[PDB]
RNA sequence: ACGAGACUCUGGCAUGCUAACUAGUUACGCGACCGGUCGGCGUAACUUCUUAGAGGGACAAGUGGCGUUCAGCCACCCGAGAUUGAGCAAUAACAGGUCUGUGAUGCCCUUAGAUGUCCGGGGCUGCACGCGCGCUACACUGACUGGCUCAGCGUGUGCCUACCCUACGCCGGCAGGCGCGGGUAACCCGUUGAACCCCAUUCGUGAUGGGGAUCGGGGAUUGCAAUUAUUC
């Protein structure tokens, strides 16, 4: 299938954004038409806690945070050279997921 | 404009005096069996006009008003609608109403305290019977 | 309270005792001389230093300063 | 028997059917997001884990 | 020719499509004189009152509005319309048009034009809201 | 000229509706309109006794606006706060029972059908019947 | 046989604070002195090209009351990102 | 050609107060259709008093709790109360509300001694802003405990307690309370 | 202390409603409800009964506040 | 030199850039009603609206006063904004709290009719009374009943581990029940049809239709058990 999608989730804004970068450049050298990256909403998970191991003292709470940013690229090509564009050695900390639509 | 043919002030139905100055469905509510949504039930099916008040009724109205009062079911009144659902002792289906019926099914109290029901201990102490804290609630006429 | 911090001040200073022919009364070019000639890791300080700049230099046009 | 008693208290939904999965404690446990982490265990995790503070 | 300026106020955002037409004002497919409150109406009013029918006679604007709150829709509504009339005349007619309506409108109200920039504040912990604190004993 | 729902207010297009509905005397109506409560968040019955033809009016104007509605969509239609007395009030939704027998009197009527996607949908009859009806308000106290 | 573990050096040792702590840690237990083995591993830091350092030893260190110990040299920052 | 609500303009409206002109808006700059504009005036001091008077009050109408924020409402109880003005008095119910604020404001009263002290007052004079915001706040308070476990709804006292302060009359409560502080100034003069 | 408002007419005060209301500059349920020592319910009914008869002029109307005047 | 500031996250602005069938908007076709209304269908333009990257943007910078004419303060113009809110936070100290968070712990105590561990049943709520945090009120700027119309943050099917969010159809006042689907999620719930508020209605100044404690009789739901009454 000609239909092919990358999707590119990371906890690392730049670590993504290279990545995406270089897998559309890699896309552009070959004769490959790319929809660009598409950018999901941030995904923000939050823990609030208290801060003591007991119960005492002032009520002071940490607010944690991790957060979640995904990209999506389409590309025309066979599934051949997506294999190739894929396995490049991505940044760390970066998962893909090809799908064939 | 009052209306002559005696207008009804006070009105007396099931030994309680309702208030002729009260509309319908309002002052019906008096008698301590009926509130507000029996009321209503029973005048819609009673076919009265609820804008009127209790002193514009002649007495053939609050006398059909009075018997479908009394026989709910037999004026297609659902039996989820009224507070003597499957009576204990006789299983029947009823609305207990005024004095010497409401008061009277209350004092249903010393079966629980002749089983020595928890609850009917509860009862019989003067404490409270549906669970809750008595630490520092309801503090008033206890001394 | 806009009270600029040392940082601010030793860093105008150095600035305009050291490249005095290229600024001048102009808040925008001023910034584009700090930002030239300096490293600033920051914006905020960067926009600082440059109004701070361009005070001084106002402060000169009209006769001497201390530092 | 034993066999048919020892741990026989069905223990499907409740406090005690929940623990740490760091130090077996089944106090001020967080089963969001999959964590089944008590309290003080999360502060501790929680750099490595990935949630860091911001705001 | 069209503009789509679109306007904002806390969370709610309108956007008005303003074409060359005959003088048609809508919301949400509605006429402008059926927004709900109805206190407000007035407020909706306040362009086309302030700047007369003979200047939105030829165009016909339609505003999607949606977001937080009925009066924030109204004055999102407004906005929009305002902005859209302004960037119309600016784009298609001349500048001294654009400046005259431009003038009345910043006269009556800067809001009419310039967005507010206010946002809820958060909650922090320890009190019920944004500031307030809980009681405090000894 | 031409009138649509949207071009007249709202309220007394669905008191002229629920008028039109009633003049019809085609709907059915269920035996128990005059003793249930219409939400559990309610303490008393409707006070018109026609509350029937209204509500029905309501449902058609609202898939007339937003089509593809079922039962739960309308009972969160007619939601709304709840009192839980010493505690405080919630929302709370309305009754199914009458959602759902007002959509289902609404068809028969030929007026209201299912949608391929679930739910319900006005029909092409039901569609003329609403702009009528929005017309002959126009031409009312509304503008005369 | 799907996973697998490498093995490799750190590039500073003077620069990681765990493997630092480590090393005080099991020179400690090794009977050696508080303040000897502290102020060493302050020295092994410094020389390491670290612009300063902070080791804090707490605890019963002489006698059945507890206390601090802190060692610090060059300079350390505390607050911001 | 701004009347307010649609019905009330200012041309006509009179301050004749001198002391408290720049401190009542509602004449050009200020005569808007609404007295709702959302507005930023409570910004910067002294704002305030750009903001049109009938927006004043009815944003001090909220009060109590159960009617923080429901401004709506206020700006209602303000069209009617403007409506009854206009019935009972056949003058602009601008005119009567300015009437009113000019004479429901106090211009002495009392405050802790002097420079210093714990024992007694000590009369000093009242700031035309300080004027009018007690103004409206005695008017408005007025109105809320005229209409209180009363038939009389609310903006029937509100027009009332306007008209009888326009008037200077004695029934009015602000008029009475600003008598009160007036005479307590006398004394600790 | 308590008031005992009517909640019906009676001739003298059905009287006295219909030719002093019709005179008031201001009518409202309220002011008729004082004046006349009749309840609100009372008040409207007989407020519009007198609109209905053309002897008063309906100023405004509101879910809160109905506001009638003379019909000079 | 540390701390403050700087810093990071966050809120506001960009019709400028990058680019999108898991977001749309215009336009054009095809339909449904009386040019108009289409969260009706479909496919070109494109990116204002939506997302989220890079960069820009504000500095007391401009003007006028006050100041040693300095550091700065006040006011005004232009401006999206002329003080957004948090996070982190020094030296040093407390016999502050925590051995009941830990396979963190030193010393004691106990260790087989056990202070280990399962398993029944109680308790942790027990009520003359005192004290904190609170919820609902005392109404008419309100209750009731219909009608109308707007959000945002976010969470959804699990190592063990049983337990997810729910559209639509039907049955039942209701609480619920029964079938059928979607969703591991900008894809489905959902266009999150929130409440107040808005509009109309009835009440009519009194413990009143305010207010809902207490209590009786029925019906369901989750659970292995609901009585001391889980919840509805
Ligand atoms: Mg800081
Ligand atoms: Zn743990």
């Amino acid at each position: 299938i000609h239909r092919i999608r990358i999707t590119l989730t990371s906890r690392n804004v730049k670590s993504l954004e290279k990545v995406c970068a270089d897998l559309i450049r890699g896309a552009k050298e070959k004769n490959l038409k790319v929809k660009g990256p598409v950018r999901m909403p941030t995904k923000t998970l939050r823990i609030t806690t208290r801060k003591t191991p007991c119960g005492e003292g002032s009520k002071t709470w940490d607010r944690f945070q991790m957060r979640i940013h995904k990209r999506l690229i389409d590309l025309h090509s066979p599934s051949e050279i997506v294999k190739q564009i894929t396995s490049i050695s991505i940044e760390p900390g970066v998962e893909v997921e090809v799908t064939i639509a | 404009l009052v209306i002559p043919e005696k207008f009804q002030h006070i009105l007396r139905v099931l030994n309680t005096n309702i208030d002729g100055r009260r509309k319908i469905a309002f002052a019906i509510t008096a008698i301590k069996g009926v509130g507000r949504r029996y009321a209503h039930v029973v005048l819609r099916k009673a076919d009265i006009d609820l804008t009127k008040r209790a002193g514009e009724l002649t007495e053939d109205e609050v006398e059909r008003v009075i018997t479908i009062m009394q026989n709910p079911r037999q004026y297609k009144i659902p039996d989820w609608f009224l507070n003597r659902q499957k009576d204990v002792k006789d299983g029947k289906y009823s609305q207990v109403l005024a004095n010497g019926l409401d008061n009277k099914l209350r004092e249903d109290l010393e079966r629980l305290k002749k089983i020595r029901a928890h609850r009917g201990l509860r009862h019989f102490w003067g404490l409270r019977v549906r669970g809750q804290h008595t630490k520092t609630t309801g503090r008033r006429g206890r001394t | 309270g806009r009270v600029r911090t040392k940082t601010v001040k030793k860093a105008a200073r150095v600035i305009i005792e050291k490249y005095y022919t290229r600024l001048g009364n102009d808040f925008h070019t001023n910034k584009r001389v700090c930002e030239e000639i300096a490293i600033i890791p920051s914006k905020k300080l960067r926009n600082k230093i440059a109004g701070y700049v361009t005070h001084l230099m106002k402060r000169i046009q009209r006769g001497p300063v201390r530092g | 028997g034993h066999q048919q008693l020892y741990w026989s208290h069905p223990r499907k939904f409740g406090q005690g059917s929940r623990s740490c999965r760091v130090c077996s404690n089944r106090h001020g446990l967080i089963r969001k997001y999959g964590l089944n982490m008590c309290r003080q265990c999360f502060r501790q995790y929680a750099k490595d884990i990935g949630f860091i503070k911001l705001d | 020719q069209s503009v789509q300026v679109f306007g904002r106020k806390k969370t709610a955002t309108a956007v008005a499509h303003c074409k060359r037409g005959n003088g048609l004002i809508k919301v949400n497919g509605r006429p402008l004189e059926m927004i709900e409150p109805r206190t407000l109406q007035y407020k909706l009013l306040e362009p086309v009152l302030l700047l007369g029918k003979e200047r939105f006679a030829g165009v016909d604007i339609r505003v999607r509005v949606k977001g937080g709150g009925h009066v924030a829709q109204i004055y999102a509504i407004r906005q929009s319309i305002s902005k859209a009339l302004v960037a119309y005349y600016q784009k298609y007619v001349d500048e001294a048009s654009k400046k005259e309506i431009k003038d009345i409108l910043i006269q009556y109200d800067r809001t009419l034009l310039v967005a507010d920039p206010r946002r809820c504040e958060s909650k922090k912990f320890g009190g019920p809201g944004a500031r307030a604190r809980y009681q405090k004993s000894y | 000229p031409g009138v649509t729902v949207k071009d007249v207010n709202q309220q007394e297009f669905v008191r002229a509706l629920a008028a039109f509905l009633k003049k019809s005397g085609k709907l059915k109506v269920p035996e128990w309109v005059d003793t249930v409560k219409l939400a559990k968040h309610k303490e008393l019955a409707p006070y018109d006794e026609n509350w029937f033809y209204t509500r029905a009016a309501s449902t058609a104007r609202h898939l007339y606006l937003r089509g593809g509605a079922g039962v739960g969509s309308m009972t969160k239609i007619y939601g709304g706060r709840q009192r839980n007395g010493v505690m405080p009030s919630h929302f709370s939704r309305g009754s199914k029972s009458v959602a759902r027998r007002v959509l289902q009197a609404l068809e028969g009527l030929k007026m209201v059908e299912k949608d391929q996607d679930g739910g319900r949908k006005l029909t092409p009859q039901g569609q003329r019947d609403l702009d009528r009806i929005a017309g002959q308000v126009a031409a009312a106290n509304k503008k005369h | 046989g799907s996973v697998e573990l490498y093995a490799e050096k750190v590039a500073t040792r003077g620069l990681c604070a765990i493997a630092q702590a480590e090393s005080l840690r099991y020179k400690l237990l090794g009977g050696l002195a508080v303040r000897r083995a502290c102020y060493g591993v302050l020295r092994f830091i410094m020389e390491s090209g670290a612009k300063g350092c902070e080791v804090v030893v707490s605890g019963k260190l002489r006698g059945q009351r507890a206390k601090s110990m802190k060692f610090v040299d060059g300079l350390m920052i505390h607050s911001g990102d | 050609d701004i009347k307010l609500f649609g019905k009330w303009s200012t041309d006509d409206v009179q301050i004749n107060d001198i002391s408290l002109q720049d401190y009542i808006a509602v004449k050009e700059k200020y005569a808007k259709y609404l007295p709702h504009s959302a507005g930023r005036y409570a910004a910067k001091r002294f704002r305030k008093a750009q903001c049109p008077i009938v927006e004043r009050l009815t944003n001090s109408m909220m009060m109590h709790g159960r009617n923080n924020g429901k401004k709506l409402m206020t700006v209602r109880i303000v069209k009617h109360a403007f409506e009854i003005i206009h019935l009972l008095t056949g003058e602009n119910p601008l005119q009567v509300l300015v009437n009113a604020i000019i004479n429901s404001g106090p211009r002495e009263d009392s405050t802790r001694i002097g420079r210093a002290g714990t024992v007694r007052r000590q009369a000093v004079d009242v700031s035309p802003l300080r004027r009018v915001n007690q103004a409206i706040w005695l008017l408005c308070t007025g109105a809320r405990e005229a209409a209180f476990r009363n038939i009389k709804t609310i903006a029937e006292c509100l027009a009332d307690e306007l008209i009888n302060a326009a008037k200077g009359s004695s029934n009015s409560y602000a008029i009475k309370k600003k008598d009160e502080l007036e005479r307590v100034a006398k004394s600790n003069r | 202390d308590k008031l005992n408002n009517l909640v019906l007419f009676d001739k003298a005060t059905y009287d006295k409603l219909c030719k002093e209301v019709p005179n008031y500059k201001l009518i409202t349920p309220a002011v008729v409800s004082e004046r006349l020592k009749i309840r609100g319910s009372l008040a409207r009914a007989a407020l519009q009964e007198l609109l209905s008869k053309g002897l008063i002029k309906l100023v405004s109307k509101h879910r809160a506040q109905v506001i009638y005047t003379r019909n000079t």
